[PDB]
């Protein structure tokens, strides 16, 4: 429809890339396709667009319930997923949410009941709603969604998506599956799940700071290494957001690849940021995820990353990492990966003792104050669904140390 | 000549860059950070009757002090019009922060308080009116941490003139008067080269003759060059030091 | 008679000197009078009624609600309670969640004291929240003489039945 062309053209998209190739097209007639597709390959707008015009088509109301159902296995791929999804439906009116892990339960079921068409979940969150929540109105199903299907298998979702596909109808409901590596439990769920006969497609830094020294090691690394380029990664977009909002605030300009959660204006900062021979740019993983990384003379790991096997693959100018005491397991991982890798050493002096000033420009600001708690909220619970739970674990980490890095005299109150 | 009708300056100056450079012999933050030059004088008589706790703005054409180190500018009340100045004369990024002198005796009590602002700065600039204040207020935290507020001159309060004190502040060297007959001034770094080294020391020299010593170079027992681990290598030495001692006691 | 631990606490109250001074720092964040916010009102009324922004007001929180709310929020840095509450269970969980939310507390005498810094007849309470950055030094020495003056004091004698 023109409602979709026009939504597609605010996001400056233009032409087709190669996956949507075997996948746009046969899945707007409705039948199932088991794709298969690397990691920034835009897979986000191939199991959009055709779900969105089959909404338009079918003409959903939040009476109706609940038609598409989309699953990703983390929380920033989620969000990242319901920010595109959002573009999307800018001229629409069929309404669209997200339910995730850690999320305020009680808020997703007051939205639940009203009706949201298109639905982004979780697996573990979308049984719980599937099982307990009432008039919650699914029995209208009719396009199922899996991204990264081997990541969900391999965090542990294995029981909790037998039980979704065992609730929800599988009578004449399109479903989709993708994966980037064909595995047998991917195999496995795909015989279970896809209906049959489906179309198938086809040297290292770190630096060991404690957590309330976080932000003051990287501000002054920063500070020092103003006449460079710098690409710092992220564990979440809110994190992004805030550490953005407060660097420009603390008088060291910087970039970032939120913007306005606009798909548009983050391709418009990337490209001015590779063009410009100096500068920063901050931005998460996934918003990292398959892109063009520039010839860029720093690039540092302000968080650990969710995905170990993808990041050391996608670093082979200069790596740092920003890794805490209690996170020193993941350097035997490294030795077991088979990467050299070096320890960096600061002098406690050079670091900057803004830390003072620093809580109390967050605290006498109402913007500032609401994006540190969102930005502080969404980092732990980021890092309580990372992968590596012997490694990175959430219980091992002190809270009021991770606090004081994000301007805080006291943990705030936030829930996982 | 000024000194003693002979300039035997240059030659002792560029061995002294090789004679440091023979003696060369991961870390995450690094710096422009060079070994300072020591140009250490010697007078036969005292040259202080009392310790002054001001620099001596000794105008300088090659500056010791890097356009990458921050400054702190302390003015009489209301900071908030000096505050304005300072933006609008673009220093932004060199005098970082501007504190009234009510302020910075108030909001800056404690001993770690008053360590910590010292920290927070490479180089402290202070109205020429509020300098005789600072002697309290900042006490000896700030003063034998090598760390004396330059006394700059910003009474009429033009945007121009703040650019142009601002400068000549940054271009200079200082040196702070103590009762005694040897003291050492700061005329570089290695990254100096030799000519502007020996200018460096030239100009210091005049300016030490003129408003240091009461006698002129006449005055002027020995001087020396030296670096932080370096000899005291002999830049001169007066012909006459030991009989003009002698006849003036 | 024999009385519990948990009203017994309230017959060791602050030393004279230590409160002496903790009354030094109160009587500089006085609430302004319902004289003095009437002249202010009024002020900036006729500045509108003519033709024609600030910054944050400080003072001392009291109120019973009010400071528990404070308290529980780990907004308080220092909660001074009342030694004579007439029902004493008003003020007798205050020395437990100041324990609980790691709050320097103390119990001073006279809660009629304590009714004078904020124009008041009677407070069960006051409560120093924020103050001005000239303060800090004098409330982080209150803070640190409450400690050794009250907590470290005390404590041990806290915990037994007193009376009898």
């Amino acid at each position: 429809s023109e409602n979709i062309q026009k939504a597609i053209k605010e996001m400056g998209f233009e032409t087709m890339t190669e996956i949507q190739k075997r996948s746009i097209p046969p899945l707007l007639a409705g039948r199932d396709v088991l794709g298969a597709a690397k990691t920034g390959s835009g897979k986000t707008l191939a199991f959009l667009i055709p779900t969105i015009e089959m909404l338009y088509a079918l003409k959903f109301k939040p009476r109706n319930g609940t038609g598409v159902i989309i699953i990703s296995p983390t929380r920033e791929l989620a969000l990242q997923i319901f920010g595109v999804a959002k573009e999307l439906l800018k001229y629409h009116h069929q309404t669209f949410g997200i339910v995730i892990g850690g999320a305020n339960r009680r808020a997703e079921a007051d939205k639940l009941v009203k009706g949201v068409n298109l639905l982004v979940a979780t697996p573990g969150r979308l049984l719980d709603h599937l099982q307990n929540t009432k008039g919650f109105v699914f029995r209208n199903l009719r396009s199922l969604v899996i991204d990264e299907a081997d990541r969900i298998l391999e965090i542990g979702f294995e029981d909790e998506m037998r039980q979704i596909m065992k609730i929800l109808p599988s009578e004449n409901r399109q479903t989709l599956l993708f994966s980037a590596t064909q595995t047998t439990k991917v195999e496995d769920l795909a015989r279970i799940s896809l209906k049959p006969g489906p179309l198938y497609v086809n040297e290292q830094g770190y630096v060991v700071v404690d957590s309330d020294k976080r932000f003051l090691l990287l501000f002054s690394f920063l500070k020092r290494n103003l006449k460079k380029k710098v690409i710092v990664f992220m564990s979440s977009c809110a994190s992004v957001k805030y550490m953005a909002e407060l660097l420009n605030y603390i008088d060291l300009p910087v970039l970032d690849l939120h913007g306005k959660q606009k798909q548009q204006r983050r391709t418009n900062t990337f490209f001015e940021f590779c063009n410009a021979e100096k500068g920063i740019l901050l931005c998460t993983n996934v918003a990292a995820r398959g892109l063009d990384i520039p010839a860029v003379d720093w690039i540092v790991q302000y968080d650990p990353p969710d995905d170990p096997r993808d990041y050391i693959h996608r670093v082979g100018g200069k790596s740092l990492m920003f890794l805490a005491p209690s996170e020193l397991g993941f350097l035997r991982y490294l030795k077991t990966a088979k990467v050299s890798l070096n320890e960096f050493e600061f002098p406690a002096n050079k670091v900057a003792n803004v830390q003072s000033q620093l809580e109390k420009l967050v605290s006498k600001n109402y913007y500032l104050q609401q994006s540190a708690k969102d930005g502080y909220r969404s980092y732990l619970q980021a890092y309580a669904s990372y992968s590596l739970k012997s490694i990175f674990d959430i219980n091992k980490l002190d809270l009021a140390k991770v606090a004081k890095s994000f301007g805080f005299a006291h943990p705030p109150n936030v829930n996982i | 000549e000024l000194l003693g009708s002979d300039a035997p300056l240059e030659k002792v100056c560029s061995a002294l860059l090789e004679y440091e450079s023979k003696r060369k012999s991961l870390l995450e933050d690094e710096q422009d950070d060079i070994e300072p030059v020591w140009l250490q004088l010697a007078t036969l008589k005292f040259i202080g009757n009392n310790r002054k706790l001001i620099p001596y703005k000794i105008a300088i054409k090659n500056p010791v002090i890097p356009s990458s180190s921050e400054a702190c500018l302390i003015v009489k009340d209301p900071q908030r019009v000096y505050k304005d100045l300072v933006n609008e004369a673009g220093l932004s990024k060199v005098v970082t922060r501007v504190i009234g002198l009510s302020k910075l005796k108030a909001k800056w009590n404690s001993y770690e308080q008053k360590r910590q602002l010292r920290d927070q700065f490479d180089i402290f600039l202070a109205d020429d009116r509020v300098i005789p204040m600072l002697p309290r207020i900042l006490g000896k935290t700030f003063y034998q941490k090598s760390k004396v507020p330059v006394p700059v001159k910003i009474s009429k309060g033009t945007a121009e003139q703040l650019k142009r004190e601002v400068v000549s502040a940054y271009g200079a060297t200082y040196f702070n008067s103590a009762p005694c007959s040897s003291f050492m001034i700061k005329c570089g770094h290695v990254s100096n080269t030799s000519t502007e080294l020996a200018e460096n020391v030239e100009s210091i020299l005049q300016f030490v003759s003129k408003h240091i010593v009461p006698d002129g170079a006449k005055g002027i027992a020995s001087i020396h060059l030296k670096t932080s681990q370096s000899i005291a290598i002999p830049l001169w030495n007066n012909p006459n030091l030991k009989e003009l001692i002698a006849s003036s006691r | 008679l024999k009385v519990p631990p948990a009203i017994a606490q309230f017959q060791k109250t602050l030393d004279k000197n230590t409160a002496t001074q903790v009354f030094k720092l109160l009587n500089k964040y006085r609430p302004e009078t319902a004289a003095e916010k009437k002249q202010r009102l009024v002020a900036e009324a006729e500045a509108v009624a003519n033709g024609k922004v600030s910054k944050k007001p400080y003072n001392v929180k009291y109120g019973l609600n009010h400071v528990v709310a404070l308290i529980e929020a780990k907004k308080a840095k220092l909660v001074l309670i009342a030694s004579d509450v007439d029902p004493i269970e008003l003020v007798v969980f205050l020395p437990a969640l100041c324990k609980k939310m790691g709050v320097p507390y103390a119990i001073v005498k006279n809660k009629a004291r304590l009714g004078t810094v904020i124009h008041q007849k009677t407070a069960a309470v006051l409560a120093v929240t924020e103050v001005r950055e000239e303060d800090k030094n004098e409330l982080a020495s209150i803070v640190s003489a409450v400690d050794a003056n009250f907590s470290a004091k005390y404590d041990e004698s806290r915990r037994k039945w007193g009376g009898g």
